[PDB]
């Protein structure tokens, strides 16, 4: 993720 | 710099302004624009899905020694924003829907 | 046994990897803080260190770096798998820090 954004992917 | 020739590119506008613009054009699913991040070589893809504007960070990295862009910390990489957009018109990748309509 | 560094900070891992050459595929696994359950895969690519969360869940206990798409019964299996295959990674793991 990126705090403050809606990105969702393998962390 | 070719992204400047694209109509979905709004250069440096705020998140609030991007959600007003997407609103103005009717909050259609896949309505989208690309803009500058407020603090460089970084960008945000603002995309409407289910009547909500979501914001996807696009960050630059180097590589021997040429820049590319990514939304997933380098798992998927693009030479420039046009390539990224064109990819995501056909493939959702990390996004919740396809990029369907340019927000001018 | 080499690649598991028990608990060390993120920075500490960046410094360890750093002083071993910042080479491609240089890696280590550590416990996170917190999630005592959680782990992190610290991996060097292009003289840059990245950190990949490894989270456990239950179906049967398993670990994943990508919310259940790719599962491993323990950490060793995940490592061995990623010596051959990239998975979500930028390069293979080949050197133990």
């Amino acid at each position: 993720w990126f705090e403050g954004y809606d990105n969702t992917f393998p962390c | 710099a070719i992204h400047r020739t694209q109509l979905w590119f709004h250069g440096r506008i705020s998140r609030e302004e991007s959600q007003r613009l997407i609103g103005q054009q009717g909050l259609v699913d896949g309505l989208f624009l690309v803009r500058e991040s407020q603090r460089p070589q970084g960008f945000v893809l603002s995309l409407c899905h289910l009547q909500k504007v979501k914001h996807y960070l696009i960050l630059p990295s180097e590589e021997e020694g040429r820049l590319y862009f990514s939304m997933d910390d380098g798992q998927t990489r693009f030479t420039d924003l046009l390539q990224l957009v064109e990819f995501h018109q056909l493939n959702r990748g990390i996004l919740p829907c396809l990029l369907r309509h340019c927000c001018t």
